[PDB]
């Protein structure tokens, strides 16, 4: 027996950084009553099978760290120190500044006399870190006291991602899991570094590469990805649309594409309207003076019914698919060439290798994360949708577009609505036009086409249970006045993160919730949000350590005795200290356990969110104030069990129960039950449900999440489904839009890897992704239309993703059309001509607030550098590890010089233009010499640009 | 006996290995900082039985050969450290019949630290300042024994660390080598007779580290 695990409890967790998902093994002392004593890889886990990063593999010292908090800490206006404090005092002081900013702000009724029932004195960000349950409870919380100012981590990667992925497929989500990797022919990496970045995912590339694949990685720097590729393609930051325009043509041109998939399952035969056209850059209804488009424009032609009309011949000159080659004609390789710096031969070797995979029996699958996706961010995804549709990689073992997560729950924390714009289960947030609940619904767009399965009409159903398990004493309709509602005719983005870091700066905000952030390092222009913290009244930071944000007071250049800003730190537990799931990229919503009991006295978030709302109920319910229903009514009793956050009862409400008898799609359901499935939701009051999409995950057969079950038949050991493995929504369907993998028969286009087969009257399998015999509806259920869009006339930018350039200072031509920059959308200071690049190494988390407080971390990457080329180096008088100062007009920095043949010149427009990298990761905060935030020179100028920002890199003697 | 296949074509330097080492002993951090590169720690010592060491070759057109080289004691079948530390003291280094460990006991501290260090044609050795003590990678023979993977084995993701009996190992690596030299047709296996670490090699050894091979 091994001494060390000898006599230690012995649970199960997941990794609590990135969102791959690695499951863990914890051993906590005196049979789970003292300290963890080890934390390694779960040899079971099928994701990791035990493999574990070194952030993962450094988990024991995370946990187990005398550098993190132990009580609340308090400090009082203009105050230079800290002061101990209990958590009665804290969340009682907390609860009581909640309740007179509320109060003093709270507005009924907007200027223009609609009900919006909000405050706009109070924002609040994070948090991707925290338990799904913890998401969701925390969300409502805040939306109960008519917050608006709500968002996270995901703002970065989803205003890019979803609306692209949504316009394309119908849902913003991976579209596929980490497993399925292994079984693609090619996989292309772009916009992302995934061995340093989501390190277990390299163990399923590899064995796509063991299997026959071929692995691209398209990246300006050679990384420690781009080390274990078959081809590494050098790429201009920003060129990404040139590059997938010419794949798009040369998979047109030399007929690569799926012809079958692309004339059934796309939108190729659907005839666009007659008003619709593109010239010198610019699409039909652009309005030149407000430089934004008329989307009626771009409407497809309807037939009688109201269904676009379709061209199954693929013959009519406005068919998607002629317009589409029409657009794309332009792309030649010699242009492509020529601004993404890539040699044709490289281009036309990494174009061949892919679109082999238009073959029915091949799948190539797309893995971007972050990378440079700006202004036409959202159109780069397209195009990589686009490419897929065209293939056939769309719902298919080894394809799709693996838009790779971060953090190890941004996909949870985005599916509980912790951004401006949406509730859980991405149903909308209202604005003040949607004055009732029916009209609400009334903007669900139909369809009259029988075969187009439109899914979200079931909306009503979704918010009706959403606001009975809020409010279940309530009509739906009732309770829908509860919630706050944003202004409609104001831009969404002015309620997102970078105006958030606006408004604060304009002190138009009393109090700010970091909770789980680290805003005074996560945020660009990092000097301005530093100052522009100290125009608050108050602050409430929740994290492991103290930081930058909680601590920004007596930071760099900063005198505490005039920041009258009153900062409340409260310690939350690590992942191992307490229960509940996190939802990884693939959808996996994963069940982990306690170990440890929380370090000292630290809290889950679930109990400081819960003990803090109510100090606030009570508040309210002894003195009164502005409109207390909605805090007084919040059903927090199903949230409870043994006068404790209870994981277990609120994953439950979020999976939803009947609150009385009903039949439900011809079948008798008791009260009390939990309802088994989103299909048996209801509109009239008879079910509730936190979020539709859990609705599957917490049934009557239990806690389908915390299964631990590797049963798999051999159609699902083949491709990697692991059903019984834990549950992802929707319903358990692992690969989205699965329909796209058969005919209308219901044979795969590829037998040997199966996702689904038609086989006695059933789907077998993988979950379907919509019911219905083969060939008797369109495979993409979300859409409107049925049919995935490779024209999408709900972009901003317009239907085709069109090269206008992202990288401002350093290009005068577009070799494209006369339309250089976005028409629809930087200084450029001579002082500073390189391009500054940020980006992330294996070894730390984020801003670093976790990583830099793990001494193994520290070890492997001590201190800030500076990535520059061996031109640049010559150029500038630099040597491999000289200290060097990196500035900007917002701010400037020292760091180690790395002199690097894995850093490239650019070449743009007949000039070399030297590119400079820093990593983000370090603060002031901690460790010593380790440096500062390289959001120091990062500008604020509703996404903030940290990809290509202008930098001077000086040697410093 | 037990032996490492350490395919270093597969290697992405996530530096699992190099963590997971350090956290199964509770081992302490080394105060380190960065003098132009991210291999860290630079070099083995007493704390730091594994380090993965960093290596930039120039190639022909876009990028580098990036060589990335996760150092352990590669626990000879007839061990030089073994044979100088006898000529001192009897016990001090000594041979595990089960797995094949070469392991070196508290009786260290008698011997000549430097000597034995030479001896080792890997230069794997390192002595403490303070206890005069060697230490090195002691093939987790703990775990190994208990039926488990050396941690190192455990975390790597790639399927570079690969744990075993000798024959099925030298099994693996053969087949192995045949499928990485269609991608690197200059792969090499290093010294697969003398050691029970058999490290893949994408090209030259030499190229890796200095001491990648006797
Ligand atoms: N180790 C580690 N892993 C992490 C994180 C972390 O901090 N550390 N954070 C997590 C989070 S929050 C996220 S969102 C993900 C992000 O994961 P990634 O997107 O992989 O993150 P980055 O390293 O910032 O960017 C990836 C690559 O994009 C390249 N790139 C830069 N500009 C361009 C461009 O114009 N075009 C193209 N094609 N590529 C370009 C960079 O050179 C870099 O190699 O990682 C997650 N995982
Ligand atoms: N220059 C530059 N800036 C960037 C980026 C970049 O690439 N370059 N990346 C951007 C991106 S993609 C993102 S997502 C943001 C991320 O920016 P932030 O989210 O602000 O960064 P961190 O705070 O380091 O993220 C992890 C935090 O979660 C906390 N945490 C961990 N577990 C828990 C828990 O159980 N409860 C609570 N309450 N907190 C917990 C950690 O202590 C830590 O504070 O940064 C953005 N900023
Ligand atoms: S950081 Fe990501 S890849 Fe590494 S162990 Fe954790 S979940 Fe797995
Ligand atoms: S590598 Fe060196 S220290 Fe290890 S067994 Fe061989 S001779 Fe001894
Ligand atoms: S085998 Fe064990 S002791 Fe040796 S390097 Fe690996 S983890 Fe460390
Ligand atoms: S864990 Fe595996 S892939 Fe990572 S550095 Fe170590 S040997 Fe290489
Ligand atoms: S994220
Ligand atoms: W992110």
């Amino acid at each position: 027996e091994l001494q060390k695990l000898q006599w230690a409890k012995q649970t199960t967790s997941i990794c609590c950084y990135c969102a791959v998902g690695c499951g863990l093994i914890v051993h906590t002392a005196k049979d789970g009553q003292g300290r963890a004593v080890n934390v390694e890889g779960d040899p079971d886990h099928p994701i990791n099978e035990g493999s574990l990063c070194p952030k993962g593999a450094s988990i024991f010292q995370l946990g187990e760290n005398d550098q993190r908090g132990t009580q609340p800490l308090y400090r009082a206006p203009f105050s230079d120190t800290w002061k101990p404090v209990t958590w009665d005092f804290a969340l009682t002081e907390i609860a009581k500044r909640i309740k007179k900013t509320r109060d003093a702000s709270f507005t009924e009724k907007n200027a223009a006399g609609d009900l919006v029932n909000r405050t706009e004195a109070i924002a609040s960000f994070g948090s991707a870190a925290m338990d799904n349950e913890e998401c969701w409870a925390y969300g409502n919380i805040l939306r109960s006291l008519g917050l608006v100012y709500i968002e996270h981590q995901a703002r970065i990667x989803h205003s890019p991602t979803v609306p692209a992925l949504a316009e394309s497929f119908g849902r913003g989500a991976m579209t596929n899991h980490w497993n399925d990797l292994a079984n693609s022919d090619c996989i292309l990496i772009m916009g992302s570094n995934a061995a340093e970045n989501h390190p277990i995912a390299f163990k399923w590339v590899l064995r796509a590469k063991d299997k026959g694949a071929t692995l691209i990685h398209v990246d300006p720097r050679f990384t420690r990805t781009s080390a274990r590729c078959d081809v590494y393609a050098p790429i201009r930051s920003g060129a990404d649309i040139p590059f997938l325009g010419g794949l798009i043509k040369y998979i047109l041109d030399n007929k690569l594409y799926f012809t079958d998939y692309v004339r059934e399952y796309t939108n190729a035969s659907l005839i666009v309207g007659e008003k619709f056209s593109f010239k010198d850059g610019l699409f039909s209804g652009y309005d030149a003076a407000n430089k934004k488009y008329d989307k009626s424009m771009w409407a497809f032609e309807l037939d009688a019914n109201g269904v676009p009309k379709r061209d199954p011949a693929l013959k009519h000159p406005r068919c998607v698919i002629n317009l589409l080659k029409k657009h794309y004609e332009r792309y030649n390789l010699d242009k492509v060439a020529a601004i993404t710096g890539t040699s044709k031969e490289q281009l036309q070797q990494v174009y061949k290798a892919y679109a082999a995979t238009g073959k029915p029996d091949k799948a190539g699958t797309i893995m971007y994360a972050m990378g440079w996706t700006h202004s036409v961010g959202v159109q780069n995804i397209r195009a990589m949708a686009m490419i897929q549709l065209l293939l056939g990689n769309i719902g298919v073992a080894g394809g799709g577009v693996n838009a790779l997560r971060g953090e190890s729950n941004v996909q949870g924390s985005t599916d509980q609505g912790l951004l401006a714009h949406i509730w859980p289960g991405y149903n909308p947030v209202p604005n003040s036009k949607a004055a009732t609940l029916e009209l609400y619904n009334a903007a669900t767009p139909q369809s009259k086409d029988p075969m187009s399965v439109n899914w979200w009409q079931n909306r009503p159903k979704y918010v009706a249970s959403y606001l009975k398990a809020l409010y279940p004493d309530e009509e739906p309709a009732a309770a829908y006045d509860y919630l706050p509602r944003i202004d409609a005719g104001r831009k969404l983005t002015d309620y997102f993160w970078l105006n958030i870091f606006e408004k604060m700066d304009k002190g138009e905000f009393k109090g700010l919730f970091a909770w789980g952030m680290n805003p005074a390092c996560g945020g660009a222009n990092a000097n301005k949000n530093r100052k522009a913290m100290g125009k608050l009244e108050w602050l409430v930071n929740v994290n492991l350590f103290e930081n930058e944000t909680s601590s920004f007071w007596k930071g760099p250049g900063m005198n505490p005795a005039e920041i009258g800003t009153e900062v409340f730190f409260l310690p939350c537990c690590v992942s191992i200290e307490k229960e509940g799931s996190v939802a990884n990229s693939g959808r996996w919503m994963q069940w982990r356990y306690r170990g440890p009991k929380p370090y000292a006295e630290t809290k889950p978030d679930g109990d400081i969110m819960l003990d803090m709302f109510k100090k606030v109920r009570e508040l309210y319910a002894k003195e009164g104030g502005a409109y207390p229903a909605p805090i007084a009514k919040l059903n927090i009793a199903d949230w409870e069990e043994h006068n404790e956050f209870s994981p277990t009862k609120v994953a439950k409400l979020m999976n939803g129960y009947f609150l009385k008898d009903t039949e439900v799609g011809g079948k008798q359901f008791k009260k009390g039950q939990q309802v088994p499935s989103f299909a048996f939701l209801t509109a009239d009051g008879s079910t509730c449900s936190g979020n539709w999409l859990h609705a599957g995950s917490f049934t009557d057969a239990g806690n389908l999440m915390a299964r631990r079950d590797k049963t798999q038949t051999p159609e699902q050991a083949r491709i990697g489904l692991f059903p019984n493995w834990s549950f992802c929504w929707p319903v358990n369907r692992r690969i989205l839009y699965n329909r796209a993998s058969v005919d209308k028969t219901g044979k795969p286009w590829n037998p040997a890897k199966a996702v689904i087969e038609w086989k006695d009257g059933k789907w077998v399998g993988d979950v379907v992704d919509g019911g219905g015999d083969p060939g008797t509806k369109h495979p993409f259920i979300m859409q409107t239309h049925g049919f995935g869009a490779l024209y999408g006339p709900g972009r901003e930018e317009g239907p085709f993703p069109e090269h206008y350039e992202p990288l401002e200072c350093p290009v005068s031509k577009n070799p494209f059309s006369k339309q250089l920059h976005n028409p629809v959308a930087a200084v450029c200071d001579p002082r500073y001509p390189f391009i500054g690049t940020t980006y992330r190494v294996t070894e730390h988390w984020q801003t670093g607030l976790m990583t830099r407080r793990c001494a193994w971390l520290v070890e492997a990457e001590p201190q800030i550098f500076c990535e520059i080329s061996k031109e640049l180096a010559k150029l500038r008088g630099i040597g491999n590890g000289d200290t060097v100062k990196v500035s900007s007009l917002r701010g400037a920095l020292e760091a180690v010089a790395i002199v690097t043949e894995r850093i490239r010149p650019f070449k743009i427009e007949g000039v070399d233009v030297h590119m400079v990298g820093l990593p983000w990761h370090y603060g002031w905060m901690v460790p010593k010499n380790g440096g500062d935030t390289a959001n120091l020179l990062t500008p604020s100028a509703g996404i903030p640009e940290t990809k290509a920002f202008m930098v001077d890199v000086r040697k410093v003697w | 006996g037990k032996m490492f296949f350490v395919d270093l074509s597969r290697c992405t330097a996530c530096r699992g290995c190099q963590i997971a080492c350090k956290q199964w002993k509770n081992l302490p951090a080394e105060e380190t900082r960065n003098t132009g590169s991210h291999q860290n720690p630079p070099d083995l010592s007493y704390v730091t039985l594994k380090t993965v060491r960093f290596t930039e070759k120039s190639r022909k057109g876009p990028g580098i050969d990036w060589l990335f080289f996760p150092e352990q004691c590669r626990h000879c079948v007839e061990p030089p450290c073994k044979g100088q530390a006898d000529v001192d003291l009897e016990g001090a280094v000594v041979k595990d019949e089960t797995t094949g460990a070469v392991l070196f006991t508290e009786l260290t501290a008698k011997v000549d630290g430097e000597s034995v260090r030479s001896a080792c044609p890997y230069d794997i050795p390192r002595i403490d300042p303070v206890t005069k003590r060697l230490s090195k990678c002691d093939m987790c023979n703990d775990r190994v024994q208990n039926g488990l993977l050396p941690a190192c084995v455990k975390t790597c993701p790639t399927g570079t660390m690969n744990f075993g009996d000798e024959q099925e190992m030298l099994a693996l690596a053969e087949k192995r080598l045949a499928e990485v030299k269609k991608t690197y047709p200059g792969a090499v296996l290093g010294d697969p007779n003398d050691v029970r670490v058999v490290y893949l090699f994408t090209r030259d050894p030499k190229d890796f580290y200095e001491h990648a091979v006797a």
